[PDB]
């Protein structure tokens, strides 16, 4: 059959993918692009308002003099130019970000047993429910003991609110479905006897803090204000004095003992608090994607939703904002989730290793990481010989070089059910690929790549941990495009080959499967196309409070 | 000798031990128990290799409900601590008579480690203690079982966490009782970020001790803060002697004076007696019905109203047998007594306004908690050069379980580790008996 | 001790509460079972929840200053730290929250007292805080009008008076009685009904409630008059400022 | 004439603001308020539409049993209820952070030294104005050098931008005027002058990035943004390599060497990176403000200017967001900025002082702290006692406490023109306050007030700093509120009553001069009060991106 | 003089404090000194440099031994020097916090010593990447100072101090 790249090939240009030739320089530069020119338009108009320039076509030099490309979000059939792929153009990838950083998971269990043994007083589901009820109105901003209290507007927060689960099927199905992530309803039944083994007899919250404020503030805000609410819901629920010495266990409990932060805080050369991009490891990427609880038939459609949830949150929000800025890197990211490129390659090398070996049986060793990662390298870089249309669309070599090399180490650790060979798979890939083309990414790309091999099975200080711990923070990965978000593909891939229900860490998976997000966590690339298009919905405005 | 001060010194039951000790034989600059006791505190570390065995065999790596399934690896770690442990202790020394301690402790389920005391002279600070110790036991126990290159990441992710995605070492198997340089509120701060439960848990809750070891470490580290630099020496001394070191028997008489029916207003009333009675305030002023006290002597006011505070929060405390009011004792001992005399509380306002926020920030909810998760270099408590922490660490030593965050649940590692350590388990002891015998070198 | 300088009756009333010596007139009556109610901690007949074993099955090392104080009476039981908490209007309550911590650190043994603009607390051992409770609420300390006792909801310390005299409570929990000129306890101090009501007894009339309170004002006593009381505050500023400096 | 509060407390109540006596609990609770109704709408609509219960105003306690008061803005005439002061629901307030936020100041010093001594090449006005036409289609995230880039919609960023000051008139004068923060058209002449001698012949940018980008990231983005597009259009307007050795140059300027930032990061407890509002010191936000260069005639409308900037900014939205959250602190701020109560204070302080000693005439010693910080404590407190319906008004005693000893440690730093005993005069003001009415704060209040007299004038490492030189981050400060922005109005009172035209940094005076900035720094108060009335339009919002 | 402290182009007016402190360099080092030492004759080391405009300070060793770590050579240093230069002028109470902002910068409101006119080769420990790592945290141009632009010098202080980290 077609590779699974051609359509989009089709799409983009005239000739067919395999011609190798073409003309340059007939398109009009900019006016080629629908794009394009309504930015021209809006500069002249920006520039007149504020009285001062801005976005103009004949500054610098001049774009388009190539075709300046449509891409198709990989599994979707939305083609949209690469601009509406820009994370500040792009409200879905936007909310993906803020539905992160403004999630808190805190437990319930030492601030039950705060209330059996200090307080003696006893909790039932009953007593949870009308916590959780007392909760709902606290958490977006609203208050429940002082006279005199002035409160967000309940529409600007609308997004805001607390859940709980449990591995307990007989407290979970008594409290009002209305505050429950359902284990049962959300996970096929394998992978929800797992997800409850894990918990027990926890409770856990998951708390989600209004968009608006996430906006205004910064990641660190998230589990102070969680706890301020989780506060006065218990003095409120639980009939406390409001303020006596045990209201301190409950908060150092919420913010402390019991808290899950998203990503934890960076080292001053980047500093950063809690909830910040940089601090959410590799595993816990895999895990807040929801793929994994609805293709799970399918380990090559649950890792590349994984790539590109990562992508988009590492290369271009992290990346090419917090860490950089300015036009950013939005294509070093598109490269893994469009135009089905980095699919066609990688369901060769699922078909390579389930007919070779069968997934997760072929030996943890360098045997298989020389086997499989060289192969599936191989077949990748021979893609973009075939293909001169695939190439001019890859153009840039770092693309290509995290494309080939996802492929490769998510094909070994299909192949040995272990993320650390599908890591040395991965920087086998690009030795290979830099030999073959003599070229491999720009000029800072091989940085991790070089130290990468000795690195995979490091055990000091600062350079030995598993995959799934480490994070955009890992040292070696601090800095550069093209390796993060393909690092937590790999990571999920071993997990989704073998049918796990998680990658790092349960309560992660668990509290993304809500469909009270305003972001579709079960179908990224999906969403990824609604904002592309202008059709997504986000949270945080504030419409409601500005002129007409 | 820099200043004329002497002071008598006793021990934990209020025997004299010795006469007219000079006050620079307690100064941390020259009392060589106190040098041990510090050079201690960096290089000791508490290994859990059950806890590393029981991480590496559930694959619960990494920090709190973290696991990784299929990266399970069973290995017999307690069953053979003695040789883990030998191996370690091999490359974690500099020579073979040196003062390295490995020693096992509960059947093997734990280890004791000091780091020799050399690699520190050659360090910038104190992460050798743990990045040494940590190594050493990773290598030894692949070594011990021929781990493999494709699992050992594992060991290394059971003892140290996830670090380096991680600044700190979230999900260690090991512990120290100093946390990571990063985390100092300021330069110099290191030996104010010890929780006050694990210096009551390292003292076994014997309340002398306990209100020695925080004192001997917080004004340490105003030394190291440089706040016990010139004018402020002697005032940093008198503190460290009369509040930590029951210098006179100060802090004891005032305690059995009021110990069967005191408040804090009675133990006021009785170091106001005492301050008169020994020439260090006078009156200075009458008005109508009350008299202004003056003091030629800050230094020494300063320090004598210290003693007071550590007797009225072993009064207040020990009475209720719970600690959280020592956040009230430290606030109004500090505010009675400023009405009661016209002179300065302890650390000139210092400790009562830690104690104001202290008092907010464990009984609110926006942060702090229970007495014992507080330490010198947390946001709350940091604001007194010294003259706060050591009553909360006595508190904490007398409550006799109203706290859910108890040393039992906080410490426990670090308890059966570091209480094995004589000089921190007791250090009014050694620190007086070095006193005693430097006493004419100063 | 001196506790106070000052030579109006406010400074006279605040040594008075500080003084153990100084008997607090006692204006009302008010059962065990009572007091049991208004605390709101256990019903009529519970028996004492702990928090911990009694002392003396413990068998704890020896330390010699917990051999030298000797423990309250709830310490020695295991008793639950439980709280009262009093709101003082400034229409010249008869106390007010710094008077009310300050006093309490002289009068009680193992006390934990919390001052704030509204609220003022004290935490200790269930039974001895009930003995000490007593006290509170039957004496000069408490009047059933400008003072409140409330766990949560304290708005009122700088509320205007209602036309009874009453301060404001969001919850109400001490209700003027027209028809006796008392004040009854309808709820507990957390604000939940009480089967029966407490009989509070009278509010104190303008005279007695100028003749006790600790509260300067411009239509009481000033404490800008009461030089000698500035004098020693200007003193304390004056002195931590040199003292921080050299 | 009337005290200043009179009319604000005539509003509020339908008694005379000296009685006494008042009836309760016959207003109907919430009903008696129009945004309490709408918000008990708006939670039956949030609840119904998304499937959780939230807003509703039988939880806990009812509010409303005494009158839910409207609010004077102060110098206005705007009367709103509170919760249009919290900054959830007011968006003047969000834009007032994002433009601090997204603000940097970037040297060309170091810069133009790179150009003339390492590339060889001439730097003149011309030159820079090629560069900022360059810089000011770059910022917004546009391209000026590589093929098939993908870019920020113009519209979404219009309020991004760079323009110049320089202390050499005909320098500024010779580059484009639409570039150029002109220093003698927005400042009177002597503060003009002293701002021209402070800057000489240096040339700094002003640097703001889009709002959009600051709110989906951090402040930390705001120096590495700007950087990003310095470098590449020093590429293109001087013609280097695209990537030699010298870019490095640029970028380690633009970065480090001569970026002044709004805020200095924060140690990790309450870890933050550079521009949030923990690391904007006291006499930085009094030189943010820019009542100095409009209402100069006048020193406490300056101050108390500056005191509303900061008592939002620090004690709504850094406090009460980034360090807890929920309902928040929105009175704890307003009763420095409503009622003209503050100012009432702080005009009767001035006029002490003008009176007794003149401006800034006054010894500089304890001596004056203790005459002029009591007299003005012991008015304000007899305020409250004249007056029940202002003491029934800033019914909470921390209000109360900020709001006297600013007016008192304001008037004593008006005597001594100094800052210091100023500090001192707040201190002492507290300790009179508790002794008079046996109440000062709420529990955490006098923390630093304890410890404050000791450290108004230590020298110690952690201790001593002259006040302009505080903030947030100072460790008796990190905590509570009803203090940082009263704070900086001290700050910048002795300099008002100078007539120094700055504060603190010249450059961060001269960068808010301008009215291209979203937000009116020249008017808090009036824009805080257009915020509150719905009528303020901040940037950053995704319509253009959205469905209709 | 000109009360530019701070940090980069920050001014108090009307805090200037015209101090002659370099015409009085060796009675304000000697105090530093005196405050700065353990004992008589222990190894500090206070110099004089470039006529009085520079010092060369060494803090005694043992104030290391009884520290946790290596910020006391910078606090002890900054605080001897402090108290010297407001005792050499009977600086008020009043004045003196300038000469701690003039010393130490605006700490501790920023984490570093900003505008400091004191500097170390080593920088403070929050900055570093990772426990351990305070050795490796010193500038490649400080160490190429330091040696004189010895080539050997200066790759022999640069591994002596990587390889010790
Ligand atoms: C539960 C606490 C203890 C704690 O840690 N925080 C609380 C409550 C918290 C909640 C109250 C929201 C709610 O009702 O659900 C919030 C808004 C913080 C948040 N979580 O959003 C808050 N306080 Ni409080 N808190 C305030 C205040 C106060 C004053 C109120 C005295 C009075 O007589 O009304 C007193 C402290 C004092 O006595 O000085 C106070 C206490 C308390 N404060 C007592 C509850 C008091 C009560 O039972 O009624 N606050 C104030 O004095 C004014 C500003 C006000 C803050 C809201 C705003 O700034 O708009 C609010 C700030
Ligand atoms: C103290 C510390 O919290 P931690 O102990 O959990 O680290 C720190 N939190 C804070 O400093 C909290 C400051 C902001 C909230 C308190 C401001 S005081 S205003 C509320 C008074 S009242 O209305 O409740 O009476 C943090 O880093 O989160
Ligand atoms: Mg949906
Ligand atoms: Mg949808
Ligand atoms: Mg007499
Ligand atoms: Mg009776
Ligand atoms: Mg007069
Ligand atoms: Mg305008
Ligand atoms: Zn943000």
């Amino acid at each position: 059959a077609d590779k699974l790249f051609i359509n989009a090939l089709k799409k983009k240009f005239e000739e067919s993918p395999e011609e190798k030739k073409t003309t340059f320089y007939t398109l009009g530069g900019w006016k080629q692009s629908e794009r394009k020119t309504e930015f021209v338009n809006a500069g002249k108009e920006v520039a007149a308002k504020r009285g001062i320039p801005q976005y103009n076509p004949d500054i610098g030099t001049p774009l388009g003099q190539r075709v300046l490309m449509p891409y198709q979000v990989s599994t979707t059939d939305t083609y949209v130019e690469g601009d509406d792929l820009h994370f500040v153009n792009n409200a879905a990838m936007q909310q993906m970000w803020d539905d992160i950083r403004r999630t808190v998971i805190v437990g319930l269990n030492h601030a039950h047993a705060v209330i059996e043994k200090r307080l003696g007083k006893e909790v039932t589901p009953e007593t949870i429910t009308h916590y959780l009820e007392t909760v709902n109105h606290a958490m977006p901003g609203a208050a429940v003991v002082q006279e005199h209290m002035v409160e967000t507007h309940p529409a600007l927060v609308a997004d805001s609110y607390v859940k709980v689960f449990t591995g307990n099927d007989e407290i979970a199905d008594e409290i009002d479905p209305a505050f429950v992530i359902d284990i049962n309803k959300q996970f096929p039944e394998d992978q929800a006897e797992t997800l409850k083994a894990e918990v027990g007899d926890g409770i856990w919250q998951v708390v989600r803090i209004p968009t608006i404020v996430s906006r205004t503030c910064d990641g660190a805000t998230t589990s102070r204000w969680s706890a301020m609410q989780i506060g006065m819901s218990m003095i409120s629920a639980y009939k406390q004095a409001a303020g006596e010495a045990a209201t301190g266990d409950f908060a150092y409990a919420a913010k402390h003992a019991e808290v899950i932060h998203m990503g934890t805080y960076l080292p001053v050369r980047r500093a950063r608090g809690e909830n910040e991009p940089g601090g959410v490891p590799f595993g816990y990427l895999a895990d807040i994607c929801q793929s994994s609880r609805v293709n799970y038939e399918d380990p090559v459609r649950v890792s590349l939703d994984v790539v590109a949830t990562g992508a988009m949150l590492y290369d271009q929000i992290w990346l090419g904002s917090y860490m950089s800025g300015g036009v950013g890197f939005t294509q070093y990211a598109t490269a893994a989730y469009t135009d089905n490129i980095l699919d066609d390659f990688t369901y060769f090398g699922k078909e390579y290793v389930e007919d070779k070996y069968g997934l997760c049986e072929a030996p943890n060793n360098m045997d298989t990481v020389l086997d499989v990662a060289t192969e599936v390298t191989f077949y990748g870089l021979e893609q973009y010989e075939e293909y001169p249309a695939l190439l001019e669309d890859q153009f840039g070599g770092s693309q290509r070089a995290a494309v080939v090399a996802a492929a490769a180490g998510c094909s070994t650790a299909f192949a040995t059910g272990n993320a650390q060979t599908g890591l040395s798979g991965w920087y086998l890939s690009m030795y290979l690929h830099k030999e073959q083309h003599s070229r491999l990414g720009f000029y800072g790309y091989d940085l991790q790549d070089q130290c990468g091999a000795s690195n995979v099975f490091s055990i000091r200080g600062d350079e030995g941990l598993p995959l799934e711990l480490r994070g955009p923070n890992y040292p070696n990965y601090a800095m550069n495009v093209g390796h993060q978000g393909e690092y937590a593909g790999i990571s999920q891939a071993p997990h989704a080959a073998r049918g796990d229900a998680f990658v790092f860490n349960p309560l992660v998976k668990i509290a993304f499967a809500d469909d009270n997000l305003v972001f579709d966590f079960t179908n990224v690339r999906g969403e990824f196309a609604k904002g592309a298009l202008r059709e997504f919905e986000p949270a945080g405005e504030r419409a409601l409070i500005t002129p007409a | 000798a820099k200043f004329e001060d002497k002071v008598d010194l006793y021990d934990d039951r209020g025997n004299l031990v010795e006469e007219q000790v000079p006050l620079e034989a307690l100064s941390p600059l020259r009392n060589p128990a106190i040098k041990s006791i510090v050079q201690g505190i960096k290089r000791t570390v508490a290994v859990n290799l059950e806890g590393i065995e029981n991480a590496l065999k559930t694959a619960k790596v990494g920090g709190p409900a973290c696991k990784i399934m299929g990266r399970e690896l069973d290995l017999d770690i307690v069953g053979n601590a003695e040789s883990i442990a030998a191996a370690a202790k091999e490359m974690i020394q500099v020579t073979e008579d040196d003062d390295t301690n490995v020693e096992l402790l509960g059947g093997g389920k734990r280890a004791l480690v000091q780091v020799p005391s050399a690699r520190f002279d050659v360090a910038a600070e104190y992460s050798a203690a743990p990045l040494v110790t940590a190594t050493a036991f990773v290598q030894a126990i692949i070594n011990e079982f021929d781990v493999s290159m494709y699992d050992a990441n594992m060991v290394k992710a059971a003892v140290l966490g996830r670090y380096p995605q991680s600044v700190e070492y979230m999900g260690a198997n090991i512990a120290t009782m100093l946390d990571i340089p990063q985390k100092l509120e300021g330069p110099g701060y290191a030996l104010r970020n010890i929780m006050v439960n694990h210096v009551v848990a390292a003292t076994l809750k014997n309340t002398l001790q306990a209100a020695a070891l925080s004192t001997i470490l917080e004004q340490t580290a105003m030394f190291e803060m440089g706040d016990a630099v010139g004018a402020f020496e002697r005032m940093h001394l008198l503190g460290l002697a009369y509040q930590g070191m029951n210098a006179d028997n100060l802090v004891f008489d005032l305690v059995k004076a009021n110990g069967k029916e005191g408040t804090v207003g009675s133990v006021i009333a009785d170091l106001v007696e005492r301050a008169l009675e020994d020439g260090v305030i006078k009156v200075e002023k009458e008005l109508t019905d009350y008299k202004v006290y003056g003091t030629d002597d800050l230094a020494m006011w300063n320090a004598y109203a210290a003693a007071g505070l550590m007797a009225a929060t072993m009064v207040n405390q020990g009475a209720a047998r719970a600690a959280q009011g020592v956040s009230s004792t430290l606030l109004y001992y500090n505010d009675l007594i400023e009405f009661e005399t016209g002179l300065p509380s302890v650390d000139f306002g210092k400790v009562e306004g830690t104690a104001v926020g202290f008092s907010f920030f464990s009984h609110s909810i926006y942060g702090g908690g229970g007495p014992g998760i507080f330490n010198g270099n947390h946001i709350v408590t940091r604001h007194s050069k010294g003259f706060a922490i050591p009553c909360v660490a006595a508190a904490m030593a007398l409550d006799a379980g109203t706290q859910m965050f108890s040393p039992e649940a906080t410490s426990g590692l670090i308890k059966e580790v570091f209480s094995q350590v004589d000089e921190f388990r007791e250090p009014l002891k050694y620190v007086v008996e070095a006193a005693a015998e430097i006493k004419n070198e100063i | 001790a001196q506790y106070y300088p000052g030579t109006t009756k406010v400074a006279q009333n605040r040594r008075n509460f500080c003084n153990p010596e100084y008997e607090l007139e006692k204006l009302r009556e008010i059962s065990d079972e009572d007091v049991v109610k208004i605390l709101g901690h256990r019903a009529p007949g519970e028996e004492y929840p702990s928090v911990h074993p009694p002392l003396e099955e413990m068998d704890e090392p020896e330390d010699a200053i917990r051999e030298m104080v000797e423990p309250i009476d709830g310490a020695k039981a295991g008793d639950r730290v439980r709280y009262i908490q009093f709101t003082d209007s400034m229409y010249f309550a008869p106390a007010q929250p710094y008077v009310r911590s300050r006093a309490y650190l002289c009068r009680y043994r193992g006390a934990d007292a919390g001052t704030l603009s509204g609220r003022q607390i004290i935490e200790t051992r269930e039974r001895d805080l009930e003995k000490i409770s007593k006290e509170l609420l039957e004496t000069e300390f408490f009047d059933p009008a400008r003072s409140g006792v409330r766990g949560k909801s304290v708005h009122g310390h700088s509320l205007r008076l209602d036309e009874d005299g009453m301060m404001f409570d969001m919850l109400r929990r001490q209700i003027y009685n027209k028809d006796t000129g008392r004040v009854e306890m309808v709820k507990n101090q957390i604000g939940d009904e009480l089967d029966e009501p407490v009989d509070l007894g009278e509010p104190l009339d303008e005279e007695t409630l100028m003749e006790k309170t600790t509260i300067y004002r411009v239509d009481g006593e000033a404490y800008r008059d009461d030089v000698e009381a500035v004098e020693i505050m200007q003193r304390i500023h004056v002195l931590r400022s040199q003292g921080g400096f050299n």
